[PDB]
């Protein structure tokens, strides 16, 4: 389900919790904070 | 590790292999010139070698469509058996 472009939610606000396209990782603002807060190790990237 | 992808014994004998966590340059170096743990090398010729995040996928034609997962592979990749077949 795709959120409608118009954010007419009767004054309620969700911009921070909704995804922002500008982010290369389509993550909500709060999600980005969670990612940074966790000191992840062994990400499992392909590397080379 | 080396894992084998199959759609069923008799649905087809065609199968694909995955070198999880490997680069798609050593499996070519794993050609019959040097005998690694795998003995078969006919598919080591490639002609359809595909590199993905999970590892090196060989023998499986790479498409650019989207469908529900058929057989899990990893890192956002699932393979199926569709059409030609
Ligand atoms: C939610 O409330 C506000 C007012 O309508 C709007 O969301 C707000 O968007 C700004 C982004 O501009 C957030 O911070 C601001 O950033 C700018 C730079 O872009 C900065 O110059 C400002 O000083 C400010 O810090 C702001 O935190 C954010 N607030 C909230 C509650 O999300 C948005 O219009 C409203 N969204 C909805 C669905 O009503
Ligand atoms: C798997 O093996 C191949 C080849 O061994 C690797 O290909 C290499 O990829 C890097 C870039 O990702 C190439 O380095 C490049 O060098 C130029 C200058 O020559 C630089 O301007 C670029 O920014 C980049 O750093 C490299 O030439 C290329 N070949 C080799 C032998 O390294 C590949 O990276 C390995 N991993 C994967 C996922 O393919
Ligand atoms: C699935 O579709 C995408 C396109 O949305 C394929 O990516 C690339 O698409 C272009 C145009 O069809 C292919 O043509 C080539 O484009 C390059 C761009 O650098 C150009 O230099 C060449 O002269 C040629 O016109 C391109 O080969 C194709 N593949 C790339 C860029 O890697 C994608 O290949 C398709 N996936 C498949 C067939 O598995
Ligand atoms: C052999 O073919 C039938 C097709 O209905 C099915 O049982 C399956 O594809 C095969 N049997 C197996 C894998 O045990």
């Amino acid at each position: 389900y795709k959120t409608p472009p118009i954010k007419d939610f009767g004054g309620f606000n969700f911009s921070q919790i909704l995804p922002d396209p500008s982010k290369p990782s389509k993550r909500s603002f709060i999600e980005d904070l969670l990612f940074n807060k966790v000191t992840l190790a062994d990400a499992g990237f392909i590397k080379q | 590790g080396v894992s084998v992808i199959t759609p069923g014994t008799n649905t087809s004998n065609q199968v694909a292999v995955l070198y999880q966590g490997v680069n798609c340059t050593e499996v070519p170096v794993a050609i019959h010139a040097d005998q690694l743990t795998p003995t078969w090398r006919v598919y080591s010729t490639g002609s359809n070698v595909f590199q993905t995040r999970a590892g090196c996928l060989i023998g499986a034609e790479h498409v650019n469509n989207s469908y529900e997962c058929d057989i899990p592979i990893g890192a956002g990749i699932c393979a199926s058996y569709q059409t030609s077949q």
